[PDB]
C-alpha cells in the first residue's frame, strides 16, 4: 500500500510565503498522481482546493498555488492571510485510488490549528467517578484554555467549567464545585475532567473546546458519552 | 435556562430567519454574545462571537445583533443544511459562569446552493451496525458518482466507498479496509445516497462525510470538491 507524508504542522505570519509539500513513498510524484489538495477551516468541513497538480477550485484565491517540485506535491500560499489557519491535506491517484496525507496544521500568526481528540465512550454505575482525556494535536499546546461543556440527551448545552493550559488555573459551574476536578498535562498536550459522585442525570455527551479571546469555544472535541446505570456494564 | 430562546422555529429556502435570545443586565447586557450551530449527534459549532464577528468559514448569510438584554441571529438566503439546533451563548458576571439558552430548532422547509445533508450518526457498540444519508439538493443528483469519506478523531482523511451515476451502470467500489461490511448505494427518487455499515469495529470510529464531484476550471474535475457537514460514528463498548 502507497504512504502519502505531509509535515505535521507548518506556522506562517501574515504575509508571509508558506509552502506545503506532498510526498509519495512510490518515488517522485508525477502529473498522473493529479495531485488534490484539501482544506479543513478550524471546526469546518474540509473543501478541495486544488485538483490535477495545479487546478484551481472556483472558490480557491489567486494567492494559492499548486505545482510539482522536487519529486513532491507542493502548495504554496503567496501573501498568507487569518483566513487561510486550516488543516491541508494533499491527496494523489494510485492507478485505480486516492491516498490522503496525514495532513498539515498551518497556523498563522496572530488562536492556532488544532484538532481536539477525546476519549472513548464510558458506562458507569452510581457513585463511581469518570476521567475524560481531551488531546491538542497542532499548535503549542500552552498558548490555550480549555472548557467543558455537557450535554444530556435532547437536552441544552450545560458549561462546567474551564482551565488555563498556560498556568493550570481553573474555575468551575457552581453546581459542580467539590464533585468535578480539571487538569492538564504539558508534556502531552492533554486537559483531563474528572467528574466524581456520578449519578443517573450524569448521563451525557461531555465535549471539551478551546477558549477565545472572546470566551467563545471556536474548536472542539468530538464529544464523550458517559453512561450512568444501575446495572453498569 | 439562564437566556431564554424559543424553542423552535421553521422558515422556507431561500427565506430570512432570526432567533432572539432573552437576558439581563449581568450576562447579554455587559458581555459578548456567541452563537453555536449543532447538527444532531455532533459537536456544536461557533457562528458568531463578539455579537457579531464570523470565524473564517462561517458563510455571510449568518450575522448577529445585540441590543440591550436580547442578542439575535440572522440567517438570510436559508439552505437546506442550515437544518439545526441553535444556541446563544454569554459570561454571567453576577454568576461568574458561561450561560446558555436552551436552543432553538430550526426547521427548514433542486435550487439554492449544492448541498449534502448527513443524517444516521451514532454511538453503537462493537458488531453493531448504522445507516448512514445524505439528501443531496441544489443540483442534478442522479447525473453525480457521490463518494463517503472518513476521518476519525484528529486524524486524516480515508475514502470509504464510490457509487457512479445510473449513466456509469450505478457501478460501487470500496476500500480494502470496509469491503463486504459497508455498502454504498443511492435513491435517485428522494436524491439520498446511503451508507449502510454492519459489523462495526472500534477503529470506524469516525466522521463521515459524503463528497461530490465539481470542475476545477475546464480541464479538471475533482472528487473532492462539495462535502457535507459530516455525521459522527462511534464504536465503542463503553469499557465494557
Amino acid at each position: 500500500q502507497a504512504v502519502v507524508t505531509q509535515e505535521p504542522s507548518l506556522t506562517v505570519s501574515p504575509g508571509g510565503t508558506v509552502t506545503l509539500t506532498c510526498r509519495s513513498s512510490t518515488g517522485a510524484v508525477t502529473t498522473s498522481n493529479y495531485a488534490n489538495w484539501v482544506q479543513q477551516k478550524p471546526g469546518q468541513a474540509p473543501r478541495g482546493l486544488i485538483g490535477g497538480t495545479n487546478k484551481r477550485a472556483p472558490w480557491t484565491p489567486a494567492r494559492f498555488s499548486g505545482s510539482l517540485l522536487g519529486g513532491k506535491a507542493a502548495l504554496t500560499i503567496t501573501g498568507a492571510q487569518a483566513e487561510d489557519e486550516a488543516d491541508y491535506y494533499c491527496a494523489l491517484w494510485y492507478s485505480n485510488l486516492w491516498v490522503f496525507g496525514g495532513g498539515t496544521k498551518l497556523t498563522v500568526l496572530g488562536g492556532g490549528e488544532v484538532q481536539l481528540v477525546q476519549s472513548g465512550a464510558e458506562v458507569k454505575k452510581p457513585g463511581a467517578s469518570v476521567k475524560v482525556s481531551c488531546k491538542a494535536s497542532g499548535y503549542t499546546f500552552t498558548s490555550y484554555g480549555i472548557s467543558w461543556v455537557r450535554q444530556a440527551p435532547g437536552q441544552g448545552l450545560e458549561w462546567m467549567g474551564w482551565i488555563s493550559a498556560y498556568n493550570g488555573n481553573t474555575n468551575y459551574a457552581q453546581k459542580l464545585q467539590g464533585r468535578v476536578t480539571m487538569t492538564t498535562d504539558t508534556s502531552t498536550s492533554t486537559a483531563y475532567m474528572e467528574l466524581r459522585s456520578l449519578r443517573s442525570d450524569d448521563t451525557a455527551v461531555y465535549y471539551c473546546a478551546t477558549i477565545d479571546t472572546a470566551s467563545a469555544f471556536d474548536i472542539w472535541g468530538q464529544g464523550t458519552m458517559v453512561t450512568v446505570s444501575s446495572g453498569g456494564c | 435556562s439562564v437566556l431564554t430562546q424559543p424553542p423552535s422555529v421553521s422558515a422556507a429556502p431561500g427565506q430570512k430567519v432570526t432567533i432572539s435570545c432573552s437576558g439581563s443586565s449581568s450576562n447579554i447586557g455587559n458581555n459578548y454574545v456567541s452563537w453555536y450551530q449543532q447538527l444532531p449527534g455532533t459537536a456544536p459549532k461557533l457562528l458568531i462571537y463578539d455579537n457579531n464577528k464570523r470565524p473564517s468559514g462561517i458563510p455571510d448569510r449568518f450575522s448577529g445583533s445585540k441590543s440591550g438584554t436580547s442578542a439575535t441571529l440572522g440567517i438570510t438566503g436559508l439552505q437546506t443544511g442550515d437544518e439545526a439546533d441553535y444556541y446563544c451563548g454569554t459570561w454571567d458576571s453576577s454568576l461568574s459562569a458561561v450561560v446558555f439558552g436552551g436552543g432553538t430548532k430550526l426547521t427548514v422547509l433542486g435550487g439554492g446552493e449544492v448541498q449534502l445533508v448527513e443524517s444516521g450518526g451514532g454511538l453503537v457498540q462493537p458488531g453493531g451496525s448504522l445507516r448512514l444519508s445524505c439528501a443531496a439538493s441544489g443540483f442534478t443528483f442522479n447525473t453525480y458518482a457521490m463518494n463517503w469519506v472518513r476521518q476519525a478523531p484528529g486524524k486524516g482523511l480515508e475514502w470509504v466507498a464510490r457509487i457512479r451515476s445510473k449513466y456509469n451502470n450505478y457501478a460501487t467500489y470500496y476500500a480494502d479496509s470496509v469491503k463486504d461490511r459497508f455498502t454504498i448505494s443511492r435513491d435517485d427518487s428522494k436524491n439520498s445516497l446511503y451508507l449502510q455499515m454492519n459489523s462495526l469495529k472500534t477503529e470506524d470510529t469516525a466522521v463521515y462525510y459524503c463528497v461530490r464531484h465539481g470542475n476545477f476550471g475546464n480541464s479538471y474535475v475533482s472528487w473532492f470538491a462539495y462535502w457535507g457537514q459530516g455525521t459522527l460514528v462511534t464504536v465503542s463498548s463503553g469499557g465494557c
